[PDB]
Formats: C-alpha cells, structure tokens, sequence
C-alpha cells in the first residue's frame, strides 16, 4: 500500500458513449464508494444462474439504488492506479454543472473524452453544438491541458482495426478544433461493459499494440485505460505561491468569536500569521486553525478550512472576500479587470454595456463589460481585430470589466482558482472568462 | 428515461447553535417534480460548528440546482448559505 500522490479527472462524452458505466468500472474495481450497495447486489446476482455476474449488471442495479435516494455515499468519488488517488467526475448533463465546472473547487488535471465507436453514435457525439465538444472546450480553456480518449463500444463494431483508426483520425480532428495536439493524447479502445483494456488488457484485438503518447522526455505507451490515467503528469501545487483562501462564510462562535471559512487556493494558512481580507482591507492575526475534526499546524491547497481570528466583526468580512498573507502579495480590491472570455452557445449578443452577474471563484457580482478591447483567433490568442462592436457565440476577446461592488480577483496566469470566472444569463453559463490583468 | 445528476449539498448554519434538525426538516420538505432527495449527514467543519451534507438526485430538465439552492437559503432562521459539496451524472 504505497503512498499516493492527488489528482483530479472529468470523464466527458455524449449521452450514448457509456461513459458512466466506464467511470463507474473504474471506481468498483480501483475504489470504495458505495460498498455495501455492490455487496448487496454482488450476492443477489446469484439469482441469474449459479453464482456468475457481470460487473456492469452490479452498476446497473448500483444506479438504481441511487435513483430511489437509498444510498449512502455523497456524490465525492474517488478510485486509485499505481501511482494515484483519483478524485473523478463523471460530468454531469446539467446546465448548472458548467458554473461548477469553472468555479467549482478540484478543477481537472486531465479529461477523459469517450466516445462511442458505433456509426451512427459517434458522428452525433461530435456534434459542434453538442454539449460533449462545449465540456471539452471548456477545460482546453481553462487549462486542462492533458487529453485522454477511451473508443467504447468495441464490440458493437467487432474490434475493426479500420474502424477505431477512422474514429482515432475524426476524432484527432475534432478535438484538434477545440485546441488540442493529438500526439499528446492516448486513444484505448475498450469496452466498458466488458472489461476489455480497462483494468486488463483485451484479447480481442491481435491487431492492438497499445496506446502511446508524446510528452516533454519521451514516448509513453501502455495497453489500458488504468495505465492512461496513471500516466497522467504530475501538476505541480501552488504550496510556495503566497496564501489566497475566498471566503465561503463567516460564523460568530460564543467564546471564541470570528471564524471566516473557505478553501486555501493558493499558499499555506498557518496560525500566527497576520492576514489580509480584500476588498475592505482589514488585517489581523490567525489564531488557530481547524479542519473537519481536527487542529492544523497548517492548511494547504485543498484543504476547507475554518480559522478564528480576533478583532473582526462577522460584519465586516462576508462571503467572496478573500483572505491572504499581510508579507507576502496581500491581496486587494480592484478597479477594473481585463479579461479574454469565451462566448458560449447562447440566445442572445454582447455588446459594451452588458452587465450580468460573474461568479468568481466565492464572488457572484455583476460586471460591466465597460469596453470591448479586442477580438482574438481562440486558439492561437492573435489579435483579430481592435474594438469589436458586439460579440456572438464562439467569439473570443479581451473585455475590461469593471465590478459593480468591491470585488478580489487575480490575473488566471498568477493565481488560477482566482482569475477565472462564470458568466451567468438567460438560466445558463454564457461565456467563461480567464483574467489577464488587474487594476488593483 | 430522462437524463439525472446527484449531488451532494452543503447547508451551512448560523452558527454552532442552530438547530440541525430543523434545518435538515425543511431542506427535506421542499418539493419539486424531479427532485428524489437522498442520504444525509451533519459533518463537522470546525469550531464547534456542523454542516448539513445531503444527497439528491435531480432530472436535469426539470430541477434547476439554482432555484434549489435558492429555495433552501430561504430558510434565514437556519441557514447562511448553501454549496456545491460534488455532483455527477447518473
């Protein structure tokens, strides 16, 4: 039992793919959510014939269980390979999940796009409009730089070797459109319901040489989907950058009085630091700081922390504020942002003057989009145009905002979980921002 | 059938002593076609203070997570704010 190093996946794909029956095979075989649950069905699938089962039959029951509400496990899942512990998200079809996508906590160090290699399947997967090619280019946009792609449905295709390299050369196009290098990226054939190059290698395909990669030192190949993700770079943490931790609410306790609590972002929360809260400015000392049950020396990036500090009414601090280090880049209020945004499908046109609401990492304020500086080749960032009029779905450009109440934010390249943002209009995410400069 | 998610939502408090049961009561009684409520704990966060964790399973078309939210932060007397703790697709 080796000691694991933390990453974070999004599973992505079209309704048709099987994506949750393969994420959901990954977390049983490789994880422990929802154990009692596959017991009980594991020992009920003696009912089928003499004791045999399939492991996608436990997950359809398994799902099930979960749709009457009787389950017991919170929707936070998790699996291990070799190297990891795997926190992992099967997206969600939602349409408030894309504000959670960007704003939420645990953004993604990797994709996994699945595909269905049926005929019919596929092409509608790829779709320009369809939600799969939005989830993809939201996280090319937000960073996610690593790509892994899982062909499903082998076996309703016969594992042809000419059919998985014309998805593997289509969807080398597809995802090259969004932003993507292909060389980058593993394509596994496998079959979620079966088994076949998920945990083991299939036998069904003497043509199947493995998968392979380009990375920054070499060449990396292997044969499964476990071996893809264990493959995955490891992200370096944002421990030494200087502390960052929004606010997600703020409590009186009798006998030991202000305790504001949030995520760390960035840095490392310690008591007997004197902190900073932005936008109001005001500066104290960390008293001692708490996590679930325990006492922290310190709080680290991820780490959902609550901390008692003195002298602070909870009247002025409040959610969306954010707390950092009084010696080292304290944070501050801003004038004005500028930012490149993404527009989103959508019913509707932006032009200067638009003002609807951005959720900012704990922040949810309305922003003017006071001028349209720029527009830009997506992909690239080459300047297109100075002084675009109005901007319309699939438009890229450099915006200056500037927040209808005091507001923290921080340029994406400096302080990530703080320069990228929501905007929210018409009931849906209408475009994703990344902030490239700040008036502070 | 219809396409569904489960999430899991944080309820926060006012402070270390609310009353829980209350507010895990009327998080529980709110209604919407679509929307399964599922498991709940009280977990600590520090300080004394318990958050609500509970689990729901929501059709996609017909349950806004918004509205949800919304609807349970209009219960002032118990609760600061509501979160996203993780969600999914089923």
């Amino acid at each position: 039992g080796k000691e694991k190093s933390h990453i974070n996946v999004v599973v992505i794909g079209h309704v048709d793919s099987g994506k949750s029956t393969t994420t959901g095979h990954l977390i049983y075989k490789c994880g422990g959510i929802d154990k009692r649950t596959i017991e009980k069905f594991e020992k009920e699938a003696a009912e089928l014939g003499k004791g045999s089962f399939k492991y996608a039959w436990v997950l359809d029951k398994l799902k099930a269980e979960r749709e009457r509400g009787i389950t017991i496990d919170i929707a936070l899942w998790k699996f291990e390979t070799p190297k990891y512990q795997v926190t992992v998200i099967d997206a969600p079809g939602h349409r408030d999940f894309i504000k959670n996508m960007i704003t939420g906590t645990s953004q993604a160090d990797c994709a996994i796009l699945i595909i269905a290699g049926g005929v019919g399947e596929f092409e509608a997967g790829i779709s320009k409009d369809g939600q799969t090619r939005e989830h993809a280019l939201l996280a090319f946009t937000l960073g996610v730089r690593q790509l892994i792609v899982a062909v499903n449905k082998m076996d309703s295709v016969k594992w042809d070797e000419s059919r998985f390299q014309e998805i593997v050369k289509e969807t080398s196009n597809f995802i090259k459109k969004v932003g993507y290098n292909p060389k980058t990226v593993p394509f596994v054939p496998i079959s979620g319901w079966n088994g076949d190059n998920m945990i083991e290698a299939t036998t069904n395909a003497p043509w199947y040489k493995g998968w392979e990669k380009e990375t920054k030192a070499g060449v990396v190949k292997g044969k499964t989907l476990l071996e893809a993700i264990d493959a995955i770079e490891q992200p370096s943490r944002p421990t030494d950058k200087p502390l960052r931790l929004p606010l997600q609410d703020v409590y009186k306790i009798g006998g030991i009085g202000t305790v504001p609590v949030g995520r760390v972002e960035t840095g490392v929360i310690k008591p007997g630091m004197v902190v900073t809260f932005a936008p109001a400015g005001v500066t104290t000392e960390v008293k001692s700081v708490e996590m679930h049950h325990e006492q922290l020396e310190q709080g680290v990036p991820g780490d959902n922390v609550g901390f008692n500090v003195k002298n602070v009414s909870v009247k002025e601090i409040r959610r969306g504020n954010v707390c950092g280090d009084a010696k080292n880049d304290p944070p501050k209020g801003c004038a004005s942002f500028n930012a490149t945004v993404i527009v989103l499908n959508h019913p509707g046109q932006i032009s200067a003057g638009y003002s609807p609401v951005l959720d900012c990492h704990t922040a949810h304020i309305a922003c003017r989009f006071d001028e349209l500086l720029e527009k830009n080749d997506r992909r690239s960032g080459k300047k297109l145009e100075d002084h675009p009029k109005f901007l319309k779905s699939g438009d890229a450009a450099l915006v200056k905002f500037v927040p209808s109440k005091p507001m923290c934010v921080e340029a994406f390249s400096e302080y990530p979980p703080l320069g990228r943002f929501a905007v929210r209009d018409m009931r849906q995410t209408v475009a994703v921002g990344v902030i490239k400069s700040v008036d502070k | 059938p219809a396409a569904k998610s489960i999430v899991t939502l944080d309820v926060k408090p006012w402070d270390d002593e609310t009353n829980l049961e209350e507010m895990v009561a009327n998080v529980k009684a709110i209604e919407m076609e679509g929307l399964t409520w599922g498991a709940h704990q009280f977990i600590p966060i520090g300080f004394g203070i318990k958050k609500l964790q509970i689990n729901c399973v929501v059709e996609d078309d017909k349950v806004s997570l918004d509205d949800l939210q919304q609807s349970i932060e209009e219960d002032e007397d118990h609760v600061q704010s509501t979160d996203i703790a993780a969600m999914q697709k089923l």
